[PDB]
Formats: C-alpha cells, sequence, structure tokens
C-alpha cells in the first residue's frame, strides 16, 4: 500500500531534528529583534 | 619662507612647575597685548547627584567679587584697566581667562589667583544668582542643538558621570548651598589640578615670578598632590527620542564611542571627520562642495546643516554627527549619512585623505588665530595630553595619515558598532533603532 513508509518515517525524523533546531533559532532571532521594543520605556513632558 | 619652515620657527611653549604642584606655561610673541588665565581639570563629571551644577553656580559667582577686593570693586578694578574678564566650565575642564596688555600680565595674575582661591561667596549674591541659572535654563532650554547634544551624552553614557548636562538638575541649582559651592571649590581647584597659561607679550619667567608670589598655599598630606583618576563612563548603544511635532524642525545625532584624547588615532579619526565635514544652506559651493554628504544634502534638499565631530574625554569620546532638516527629508538624510560612514570605512580614496589633510592642516592653525585660542590651546594640552603638541609635530601626525590608514581605524571605531542617538522635534519619519543598527553596516 505504500513502499515509502520506511524512507518517509526516515524524513519525518530529519524534518522534526531541523524544525526543533530552525524554530529554537528564529524564536531567538525574533526575540532579539524587538527586545528594543520590549523594553521601551517612554514618559509624557509636557512644558506643564 | 615655506610653510614648513613658518613651522619650526614657531617660538616654543615655556612649562615650569611651581612647589604646590600648578604648571606655568606661555607662548612669547611680540604682541602688546596678551591672554592669560587658569585652565582646571574640574566640571560636571566630577561632581555627583547631589552636587550636580556647582561648578556651574560657582562659575556665575566667580566673577561677583572675592574677599580681598568685593564686587563693586573688583569690577571696576578690572573695567578701568581695559582687560576683559571670560572663562567657562564643561564636563571634564573648566577655565578663566583674562584679555589685557602684556604691560599687566602680572596684576592680571594677581587677579586670577584671587578668583580661584578667595571667591566672595556672599551669601547674598547666590540667591540672586540662583535665580539667574534658573533663567538661563530656560533660555537654553530653546536651544535644540544643545538639547540635543545633552540628551545625546544623557543616553550615550547612560547611567554615569559623563551623562549629566554642565549647568545641572532644577532641583540642584534650587537648593545648592554657600556651602556646597564654597566645598566645590576648596576640593577640585588645587594647584595639581590647575595650569597658569598665557600667551602674548609676555615673559615666562615674569609670568612664573609673578606666579610664585600670588599661588602659594602649600599642602602637607600626598592626598592634596596627587591627581584623583575618575570612576570610568560606559558607553550604551541606545536611543533617546524627544518628539514635539510642533516644533520647525527635527535634529538628530549619532555617535559611537570615542577613544580619548591620549590616542593617536584621533588624529586619523579627525581626518576622517574632514572628508564628510559639514554644510549649511549658506555655504555657497553648492553642488559644488567636495563632501559628498553636502552635495547630496544639496542635490535633494536633504537639510538645513549638518556636522561631524570628534568630542574626546580623558577615557573617552563621542565620534558621530548631527544634522537639523525638515519632518519629510529626516530618513533620507540619515540614509545618507550613514551611508558615508560606510564609504569611510571600505573605500576612501588617497585623493579624499589629501584634501582632507590640508583642510585638517589649515583647521589646526586656524585654532590659533589670537592669544586667547593660543592659550586655550596650551591650557588644554597640558591638562590632557600632558604636555604640549606643536603644529610641527601635528602636521607630521597628520601628513602620516593615508587611505588604508582612514579605512582602518574608521572601521575600527565605526563599522558594526551600536551606535547612540537622539532626536529631537517632528521625528516620525526617522524611525527604529533597528533599521539605523543596520545601517552600520555594507557600505
Ligand atoms: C528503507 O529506507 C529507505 O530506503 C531507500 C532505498 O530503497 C532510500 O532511498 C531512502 O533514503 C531510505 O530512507
Ligand atoms: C523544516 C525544514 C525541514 C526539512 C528537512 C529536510 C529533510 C529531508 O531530507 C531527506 O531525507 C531522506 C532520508 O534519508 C533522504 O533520502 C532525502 O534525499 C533527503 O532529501
Amino acid at each position: 500500500a505504500e513502499p515509502e513508509h520506511d524512507q518517509r518515517k526516515r524524513m519525518g525524523l530529519k524534518m522534526l531534528l531541523i524544525s526543533a533546531l530552525l524554530t529554537s533559532l528564529l524564536y531567538y532571532m525574533k526575540r532579539h529583534k524587538w527586545s528594543v521594543l520590549k523594553s521601551r520605556k517612554m514618559a509624557y513632558r509636557p512644558p506643564k | 619662507a615655506t610653510y614648513a619652515q613658518t613651522l619650526q620657527n614657531i617660538p616654543e611653549t615655556n612649562v615650569t612647575t611651581l612647589d604646590n604642584g600648578l604648571r606655568v606655561a606661555s607662548e612669547e610673541s611680540s604682541q602688546p597685548t596678551c591672554t592669560v588665565g587658569v585652565w582646571i581639570g574640574a566640571g560636571s563629571r566630577y561632581e555627583n547627584e547631589k552636587n550636580n551644577g556647582a561648578g556651574y553656580f560657582v562659575e556665575h559667582l566667580a566673577f561677583k567679587g572675592t574677599k580681598k577686593r568685593p564686587c563693586a570693586a573688583f569690577e571696576k578694578e578690572v573695567e578701568s584697566m581695559g582687560a576683559h574678564f571670560n572663562g567657562y566650565t564643561s564636563r571634564e575642564q573648566t577655565a578663566f581667562y583674562i584679555k589685557a596688555l602684556s604691560k599687566d600680565m602680572p596684576k592680571v595674575v594677581e587677579l586670577l589667583a584671587d578668583v580661584v582661591q578667595n571667591c566672595a561667596l556672599e551669601e547674598s549674591q547666590i540667591e540672586k544668582e540662583r535665580g539667574v541659572i534658573l533663567q538661563e535654563l530656560k533660555e537654553m532650554d530653546n536651544d535644540m542643538t544643545n538639547v540635543t547634544f545633552d540628551y545625546l551624552h544623557a543616553t550615550a553614557f547612560q547611567g554615569t558621570a559623563l551623562a549629566r548636562t554642565v549647568e545641572g538638575t532644577t532641583e540642584n541649582i534650587k537648593h545648592l548651598t554657600r556651602a556646597d559651592l564654597a566645598s566645590y571649590i576648596d576640593t577640585h581647584f588645587k594647584a595639581p589640578r590647575m595650569v597658569l597659561a598665557a600667551a602674548g607679550g609676555i615673559s615666562h619667567k615674569e609670568l612664573v615670578d609673578a606666579a610664585r608670589q600670588h599661588f602659594s598655599g602649600v599642602s602637607f598630606t600626598y592626598k592634596e598632590d596627587a591627581v584623583p583618576i575618575l570612576p570610568r563612563c560606559r558607553f550604551t548603544g541606545s536611543e533617546i527620542r524627544a518628539r514635539d511635532d510642533a516644533l520647525p524642525v527635527a535634529h538628530v545625532a549619532l555617535a559611537v564611542e570615542g577613544p580619548g584624547w591620549a590616542d593617536p588615532d584621533n588624529v586619523v579619526l579627525h581626518v576622517a571627520n574632514a572628508i564628510i565635514g559639514r554644510y549649511d544652506r549658506t555655504f555657497g559651493g553648492g553642488k559644488h562642495l567636495s563632501s559628498r554628504l553636502a552635495a547630496l544634502a544639496v542635490e535633494h534638499k536633504l537639510c538645513h546643516s549638518f556636522q561631524t565631530f570628534n568630542t574626546s574625554y580623558s577615557d573617552t569620546g563621542l565620534f558621530g554627527f548631527h544634522f537639523v532638516a525638515d519632518p519629510l527629508s529626516i530618513d533620507d538624510m540619515m540614509f545618507c549619512a550613514q551611508g558615508e560612514w560606510m564609504r569611510l570605512c571600505t573605500s576612501t580614496t588617497e585623493s579624499e585623505v589629501k584634501r582632507a589633510k590640508n583642510h585638517l592642516r589649515s583647521a589646526m592653525v586656524a585654532q590659533l588665530d589670537g592669544t586667547t585660542p593660543v592659550c586655550e590651546t596650551i591650557g588644554s594640552h597640558l591638562l590632557n595630553y600632558g604636555r604640549r603638541i606643536s603644529l610641527e609635530e601635528w602636521d607630521s601626525r597628520i601628513s602620516a595619515v593615508d587611505a588604508r590608514m582612514v579605512r582602518d581605524v574608521c572601521s575600527k571605531y565605526i563599522y558594526d558598532k551600536c551606535p547612540a542617538l537622539a532626536a529631537v522635534g517632528p521625528i516620525e519619519q526617522l524611525l527604529d533603532y533597528n533599521r539605523i543598527r543596520s545601517g552600520m553596516y555594507w557600505i
């Protein structure tokens, strides 16, 4: 019914490993850029 | 008579130390008039959270008379001899100097010494200059160019001694006391940290003699004659944006950390800024100016003015640029600017530097155009370099700079560095530190 069975699963393995690795990396990168905003502080200073 | 020779023939700068540690220096010319003054290694940086602004409050009373001869008298005695008394105070350097005929070089020296050593600090005067300073702050608050540079420091050195304004806090000025001021003077104005410099038609000896006579106060302990090293100031890649769409133009300043007085690179760094240079809608050169940035500025109406700078300090500095533009041309301007910095690091030409150098040479020479300026150079080189660097030398250091060299240094100080930036006004079009940070690499 599906000769690809083994190869398909062997790929799934690779897919997860890379996936987990790539995701983590891009999470750090995403956070790294955003940090500039995430910590940003503001104040309202009218000549009041 | 060649430039080369005219340089060698420049009389030497005499430097002698008294016993109390004070250094007396001067450059004698055939001039009937002169400029003598004391340049001090004090300033806001040396202040702290509680006395920030004292050195300035002091500046405001330095002339309002001493104990030996009160206000009226002091003023009358100086005016009547045609002498000009001026002074200032920065973050790491304060100074009081006088402009008068060489003939009065000694009576001057006396006056100086009386000012730094015996300021009145009349309880009644303080409460008045307090209202005055408070006024000066409001007027300065409307000078975007200095409001910007202050903010620049405020963040570039955030959390440190250098992040403070020279004038000081509002509170600080509202509450400082006869005591605190007195203390500042007695703590900072001291011989080993002072320099009596002068230039004009003065005899080093006549000067140094008159020096020993009025600058006495000899120190007893070892503490009194060792110059205190300041705790370091940490740079921080960051930005501060003071927005107000109500202002007609926007001000932007960007900078990376500088090397500090002593470092030789500073020469190359200056040679670099000489290339980028400066512009301002009243330069007639217009589209033909040699400065690429200036041209673009003209070709595309990018701004009202802009300036490069290399503000140095004892252990650090600020190397960057500032520009004033209209709300809708901020981005292009910034974009182009950062472009040039990148050009410096990756593709400077011999042609460029050759010129930059000549522009720089002419610059140093013009920095000594008169007596006050010379005296100001002497008072500074000692205080900062510990000696005097003659045009003859400067020139040699400048002549040795070549493209390959400008590149390396700029790269070393600019390329891929997180900069400090301060924006004031209608800055909406200028945006994202992130974006600006990436303008820090790839030509
Ligand atoms: C999120 C990105 C996932 C991509 C993962 C790539 C994994 C696919 O890789 C595949 O693995 C098979 C098993 O050996 C090989 O036979 C194939 O030639 C190979 O292309």
